[PDB]
């Protein structure tokens, strides 16, 4: 129950239930928004339309699909269908989906930089940026190393998307230059002279 | 954000404390609702109320004791609760309508509640911020800055920018999950990273503040404390840089 899908393309998500209903509907959850109601559909209609969303509902055999036509970064999240009694007293949520589904990079610079170390703080902090959205980091294999895994930032301001990862430590050993090896470093990363 | 209205947001508690979770509507719906969920699993229905009645699916409902002294109010008040009882919890309300067919759940915020068995593993944020590279400035003319909250337990922190005394959003990304600074034990401590990404001229003016801050949630004055470090109670934990110029 795992779906990825590319920026602007559909997504498409199944359920099923097992009771009689009066009624079926979707809905999305996130941190960005929290839990939501899609749409709404009854026992005795087959499908239905608003705005992006469509569903359809098929009683015959229990079963529910909800299409996403031109998906934008903000659809990802996890879906569950409910079914509901009449009455309220059984609203009764299913298997959900998690949608994932990657913004373009219009711009991409990939590169490694060293921030500067905090008076108040042991650790060397190392940046992992502007790498389009088909890389993937792969977390720290040492005990003392913490590799964050990517964070996608808008700066509104220039109307500007990018990729980041964080990495740190306060072990003598870690260094900028190769915190990131583990992953699969795109062959045009800068990595600028200190 | 939604019309639902349910504190707190994060909640820790003791197997012996008592605490309230409050859920309020004015939308004057006439079923209220209780869910919880567990990480990765859908909600599971616990309570619903309407029309005077109370209809259980809760396995234990004396460690929750629902109220509603009105139908705009649905309390729970926890007691005696077991470690596994850590989840969100989430309330609902339906306006139901006035033969019932109107069956569409609004949600509140939810609650996520972490169970302590020992709350001598309960710690706070250290927080530091990390300023920007200057090979990043000259190759991009941006500048970006990272704020780490480490070692706090449990992982119940909420992360803010603050620049020149007021809360920016734009150009912030606070990761969506912690790590696990030992991802092999049951009780470890948790680790989060934020970026703040401004123009090079921003970050290139030495009046220009920048403090990260993090509202931690741990234990409150109820709960009590005997061990000689300071008590981790909920409380905000900062770090600041100031801008350097060129
Ligand atoms: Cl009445
Ligand atoms: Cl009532
Ligand atoms: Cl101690
Ligand atoms: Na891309």
């Amino acid at each position: 129950q795992a779906l990825s899908i590319q920026e602007g393309e559909n997504a498409t998500m199944n359920c099923s239930y097992k009771t009689s209903i009066n009624n079926l509907q979707w809905y999305r959850q996130n941190s960005g928004r929290g839990l939501v109601h899609l749409i709404l559909i009854r026992s005795n209609e087959r499908e239905k339309h608003s705005g992006r969303l469509r569903v359809t509902l098929d009683t015959s055999k229990k079963s529910s699909s909800l299409l996403i036509t031109a998906s934008r970064a903000a659809d990802t999240a996890s879906y569950f269908c409910a079914t509901a009694a009449v009455g309220g007293f059984k609203t009764i949520f299913g298997a959900g989906t998690r949608l994932f589904v990657k913004a373009n990079i219009q711009n991409p610079d990939p590169a490694v930089y060293q921030l500067r170390d905090s008076k108040s703080s042991d650790k060397s902090v190392c940046l992992f940026t502007d790498f389009d959205s088909q890389t993937n980091v792969s977390q720290s294999k040492d005990s003392d190393v913490y590799i964050t895994d990517k964070c996608v930032l808008d700066m509104r301001s220039m109307d500007f998307k990018s990729n980041s990862a964080v990495a740190w430590s306060n072990k003598s050993d870690f260094a900028c230059a190769n915190a990131f090896n583990n992953s699969i470093i795109p062959e045009d990363t800068f990595f600028p002279s200190p | 954000d939604t019309e639902v209205t349910q504190t707190p947001k994060h909640l820790v508690m003791g197997m012996t404390n008592k605490k309230s979770l409050k859920c309020e509507q004015h939308m004057g719906h006439r079923a209220m609702y209780w869910y919880k969920q567990k990480a990765k699993k859908p909600p599971e229905l616990m309570f619903v109320y309407s029309y005077e009645k109370l209809s259980i699916n809760e396995s234990v409902p004396s460690r929750f004791s629902p109220e509603s002294p009105n139908s705009s109010l649905l309390n729970l008040h926890l007691h005696a609760l077991q470690p596994e009882d850590s989840a969100l919890y989430l309330c609902a309300s339906s306006p139901l309508g006035r033969e019932g067919l109107n069956t569409e759940a609004f949600f509140g915020q939810g609650t996520r509640l972490t169970v302590v068995e020992d709350l001598n593993k309960v710690f706070p944020p250290e927080v530091a911020v990390f300023e920007p590279s200057e090979a990043e400035i000259s190759h991009t003319q941006k500048a970006t800055l990272v704020c780490l909250a480490t070692g706090f337990y449990p992982d119940h922190v909420e992360l803010s920018w603050w620049v020149n005394g007021k809360e920016v959003h734009s150009g912030v990304c606070t990761d969506p999950q912690p790590l696990k600074e030992q991802p092999a034990l049951n009780d470890s401590r948790y680790a989060l990273s934020s970026r703040l990404r401004v123009s090079a001229t921003f970050w290139q003016n030495p009046r220009n503040h920048f403090r990260c801050q993090v509202q931690f949630y741990g234990l409150s004055e109820n709960d009590e404390w005997t061990q000689d470090r300071a008590k981790p109670v909920t409380q905000i934990v900062s770090a600041e840089a100031w801008g350097r110029a060129d």
